[PDB]
């Protein structure tokens, strides 16, 4: 019962998706082959793993996944790697051509051609679940197949399954590692047609990513490898609430009830500690209290905003390891007296906690190193409007002279569809600004 | 994933049979057709620009096409003359004597479906076209004319394929003839409606670059050659060899070209080099910015830049290039359009050409692109207005609005290039 | 009371149904507008390019007229 599919869409997807997958394996005892000796219950189980893992009768552990690219050299390195027996061929989707960093060609053009079998492998894996609680959609917000076949996939989910939970992780642009000069174009497209579709989004900016490898992990020009350790990091400490059982875990939907205050307010800002090298970590464990301050030191965040510049509207601490409720709520304490945090008028000071035991596990051959006790702070905060901003000031500056705009019109796209995405930008970030007034 | 690659006339089977010489030396491929390399990464997108043939062999997916066959009977001659598929070779025996009339509208036209025939044989057997790049001169008759027809007749079959272009620009330093202005204004008129993205490789430009740069006394047509395959071997890079950055012709299109028009890129290459026996990455870095290295005669500071890409070859410190863009963008941003933020791009590939440690080539959108278009319609406007030589035209049997027609379209795209250099952010 | 519970259960369908119909209408509606719109652009890129061929004929009958 509470199964999840996870869908990763385009190569931002892809490969956060493999190193997601590499990584929950391990902390499960899962080997490259899909075998499990931990696990006793052979063919099945209701165990707290099975909402990520299906279980074949041979002992074989399959994730609840499905891989979407629109070109085949990404998910090719799938079919071949380590974890080329963990996945039925079935569940790994190509197309020939891209979407060439464009909304429509994703969204409409090439993305309609691949649509329907795509719903069927999803509608495969449903058929699987004996309560499927919902979906968590890995993309990038500019990239083609991230952005147009994300919003088409999201518009098609709502339809084939209702108000079922749709989360994602969005990858959010960043010039370090950009692709694209059209990514604000297809970040606001995407952005406005999901709006209505997701339930809970966690935007990842990575550049934000960029600088914690530089700056904590030491890393001179990091890749999209080191890049996905981390955010593989994170998107586990999130899923960690639904992969295992403990008496002091919170289900993600909890968090979710104090992070969503209206259905448009559903960016939480994700904080990580500790990110620090081996080297640095070696003779200097951090306790409960340093993890949990560091989230509140904006060098720690997913996405670069100030929400010491803004207003909270909640805070969820989810820990990971040798962490007990004493010290957890002494260290909650010292920050509530140190006065640091400044809430809208109209929610309770609060702070949601979840802990899970099992401490981070890290990849072999990684910058991170393996520490006692691990926590991921996740935040409603006003602040993270300043991100929608940045993506809206820069949309603004091409749009005003209609640049690229014809790469968008010549694959069906009116100029009428842009100008109402904007329009939806403008109020979403009037929306952030609203909540953060205090009531009359 | 595939291209057919198109060399039309004398100067585009000059220019395209080198292509395939350099391109096939990176690639490990001999003039046999044989793999004898040493990095997998050779091979890994070899299926681009080479056809995996019977008994593990590599054929270029080229058709070289002319309208006399005295150039092509030379490329057979050639080096690689071998690698070709024999079918490949179309050509008729009559010439166009460079006049855009006859590549065009008679002598090319009747020789024209002949060639559809083997660019549709190439097309049939591509996994997934991505589109095709056409290596010609705009001064002659059969890749001016010929090499404009054929361009027009494939986006009819092909509508929504990348049409790519090398048109080698008309200079009076280079060539004597009096009738190139008016093959370059006929053919600039039909790149602009109907190519995708078009390389503007002026001969003045290549020229200079060999008599005042590279100190050449007497150079020729092989030395401004040397200029242009190391400018078509960067531009290619991130196609042939695994990348993320402008990977394909269509993201390269996306990613260059704001406005459809708008779609003639200066390349610019460095280290500048000469075929004789004889650099840091602040170096390269500032090379490629300096109007001594453009592919086409124009000043990059008398125009703005609406977009740009960076190809670095060899290995150097990914963080160096990383601070070496980031300082040429910032101490040069008044060069930059605004209105388009993080236009420039960049794009770095191990494999370094032959001969260099390292490389920089530049493919840039500059407004002043504008430069080389009213040097040719001057050039024109010089003989239109006198009506001179239209007998060569109007007897092969156009009309005088053909030449009206054209010589507003091309003095439109200047008013084009000017509108968006001087347009404002605020 | 047992009323009012009836009618709550009975809303919280109808706004589910209503969404995942909007939902639908909204696509096909978008689907439909994006195939004509496509579709045109080709039809009036190869009008231009068939415009192109009718010239060229033009062309070469003005050339035979001479003779
Ligand atoms: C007096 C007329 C000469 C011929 C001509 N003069 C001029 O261009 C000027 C500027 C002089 C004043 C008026 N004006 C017409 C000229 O120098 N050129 C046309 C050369 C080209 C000419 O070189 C010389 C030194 O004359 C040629 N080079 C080749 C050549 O490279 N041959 C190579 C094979 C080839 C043949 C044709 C083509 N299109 C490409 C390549 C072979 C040799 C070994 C090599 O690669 O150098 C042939 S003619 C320059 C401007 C590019
Ligand atoms: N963190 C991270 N970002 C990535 C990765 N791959 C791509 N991106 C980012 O995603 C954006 C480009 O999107 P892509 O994922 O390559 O696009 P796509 O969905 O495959 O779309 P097309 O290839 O155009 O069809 C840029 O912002 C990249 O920096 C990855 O592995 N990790
Ligand atoms: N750079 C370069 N220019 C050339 C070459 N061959 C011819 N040209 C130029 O091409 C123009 C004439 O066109 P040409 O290709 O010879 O005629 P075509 O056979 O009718 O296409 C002149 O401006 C020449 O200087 C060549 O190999 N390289
Ligand atoms: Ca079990
Ligand atoms: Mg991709
Ligand atoms: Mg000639
Ligand atoms: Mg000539």
């Amino acid at each position: 019962m509470r199964e999840c599919i996870s869908i990763h869409v385009g190569q931002a997807g892809v490969q956060i998706g493999n190193a997601c997958w590499e990584l929950y394996c391990l902390e499960h005892g899962i080997q490259p082959d899909g075998q499990m000796p931990s696990d006793k219950t052979i063919g099945g189980g209701d165990d707290s793993f099975n909402t990520f893992f299906s279980e074949t009768g041979a002992g074989k552990h399959v994730p609840r996944a499905v891989f979407v690219d629109l070109e085949p050299t990404v998910i090719d390195e799938v079919r071949t790697g380590t974890y080329r027996q963990l996945f039925h061929p079935e569940q790994l989707i190509t197309g020939k051509e891209d979407a060439a960093n464009n909304y429509a060609r994703g969204h409409y053009t090439i993305g309609k051609e691949i649509i329907d079998l795509v719903l069927d492998r999803i509608r495969k894996l449903a058929d699987q679940c004996t309560g499927l609680q919902g979906f968590l959609v890995f993309h990038s917000f500019g990239g083609g197949t991230g952005s147009g076949f994300t919003s088409l996939l999201m518009e098609r989910l709502s339809v084939d399954y209702g108000k079922k939970s749709k989360l994602e992780f969005s990858i959010y642009p960043a010039p370090q590692v950009s692709t694209a000069v059209v990514e604000p174009y297809n970040s606001i497209l995407t952005t406005h047609t999901t709006l209505e579709h997701s339930d809970c989004a966690f935007m990842v900016d990575n550049e934000a990513i960029y600088d914690i490898c530089r700056r904590n992990l030491d890393i001179e020009r990091p890749t999209y490898t080191n890049l996905n350790r981390l955010i593989g990091q994170i998107v586990s400490s999130i899923t960690a609430s639904l992969r295992f059982d403990g008496a002091l875990n919170v289900d993600l939907t909890e968090f979710q009830t104090n992070l969503v205050p209206y259905p448009r307010i559903h960016f939480p800002l994700a904080t990580y500690a500790p990110v620090i090298s081996a080297e640095k970590a070696y003779h200097e464990q951090l306790s409960v209290a340093e993890i949990t301050n560091a989230c509140f030191e904006p060098a720690n965040q997913m996405v670069k905003c100030d929400p010491r510049h803004g207003k909270y509207m909640a805070c969820c601490l989810l820990y990971r390891g040798d962490v007990v409720p004493k010290d957890v709520n002494a260290a909650i304490a010292t920050i509530k007296t140190k006065r640091t945090i400044q809430f809208v008028d109209w929610c309770p000071t609060g702070f949601k906690v979840g802990i899970n035991y099992q401490p981070p596990t890290v990849v072999p051959g990684g910058d991170l190193a393996k520490v006692q006790r691990a926590v991921c702070m996740l935040s409603n905060t006003t602040a993270i409007a300043e991100a929608w901003a940045r993506l809206d000031h820069k949309f603004d500056l091409m749009y005003a002279k209609r640049a690229f705009v014809h790469w968008y019109v010549g694959e069906g796209m009116e100029e009428g569809e842009f100008s109402e995405a904007r329009e939806d930008m403008a109020a979403l970030e009037k929306d952030y600004e609203e909540v953060g007034v205090d009531s009359v | 994933r595939e291209i057919v690659h198109i060399q039309a006339g004398q100067c585009g089977n000059q220019i395209g049979a080198k292509f395939w010489e350099v391109i096939s030396d990176e690639h490990g491929i001999d003039p046999t057709g044989s793999y004898h390399g040493d990095s997998d990464l050779q091979l890994e997108r070899i299926n681009v620009y080479y056809n995996e043939a019977t008994g593990n062999k590599y054929v270029p997916r080229a058709i070289l096409v002319d309208l006399e066959p005295g150039t092509m009977d030379s490329v057979r001659s050639g080096p690689f003359g071998q690698i070709f598929r024999p079918d490949n070779f179309v050509f008729g025996q009559s010439g166009a004597g460079n006049n855009w009339a006859k590549g065009h509208y008679t002598e090319g036209a009747e020789l024209v479906d002949s060639v559809l025939d083997v660019v549709r044989k190439e097309s049939e057997s591509c996994d997934c076209l991505q589109g095709f790049q056409l290596t010609h001169s705009l001064g002659g008759g059969t890749g001016s004319g010929m090499g404009t027809l054929l361009i027009s007749k494939i986006r009819e079959e092909y509508p929504d394929r990348i049409m790519n272009t090398f048109s080698v620009m008309p200079s009076p330093k280079v060539s004597d003839t009096v009738v190139e202005p008016y093959n370059a204004t006929l053919s600039v008129h039909q790149l602009v409606e109907n190519t995708d993205e078009t390389y503007s490789i002026d001969n003045e430009a290549l020229y200079d670059i060999c008599f005042r740069t590279l100190k050449l006394t007497t150079p020729t047509y092989g030395d401004l050659n040397h200029l242009v395959s190391a400018t078509m071997s960067g531009v290619t890079t991130c196609l042939r060899f695994p990348g993320q950055l402008n990977a394909d012709l269509r993201k390269l299109a996306v990613n260059m070209v704001p406005f459809p028009r708008l779609h003639f890129f200066m390349p610019g290459f460095a280290p500048l080099t000469s075929r004789g026996s004889q650099l840091t990455v602040p170096e390269l870095t500032q090379q490629m910015f300096d109007s001594k290295n453009m592919m086409a005669a124009c000043d990059p500071r008398h125009g703005r830049y609406l977009t740009v890409a960076a190809v670095f070859r060899g290995r150097m410190s990914m963080k160096e290039v990383d601070e070496q863009m980031l300082n040429v963008q910032n101490k040069n941003s008044s060069y930059f359009v605004e209105w388009i933020p993080n236009n420039v791009k960049t794009a770095v590939c191990d494999i370094p050409p032959r001969g260099l440690k390292m490389s920089a080539t530049f493919i840039g959108n500059s407004t002043a692109i504008q430069e080389l278009f009213k040097r040719i319609s001057e050039q024109f406007t010089a003989m239109f207005r006198r009506k001179a030589f239209l007998h060569w035209y109007t007897g092969e049997g156009m009309d005088e609005m053909e030449f009206t027609e054209a010589e507003s379209n091309m003095n439109d795209l200047v008013s084009e290039y000017q509108q968006y250099q001087d347009a404002t952010a605020d | 009371k047992r009323e009012h519970e009836r009618e709550v259960i009975q809303k919280a369908i109808e706004e589910n149904n209503n969404f995942i119909k909007m939902a639908k209408e909204k696509l096909a509606q978008k689907m439909e507008s994006n195939k004509e719109n496509r579709e045109a652009h080709l039809a009036a890129m190869l009008e231009r390019l068939q415009e192109k061929d009718k010239h060229a004929e033009e062309v070469r009958k003005n050339k035979e007229l001479k003779e």
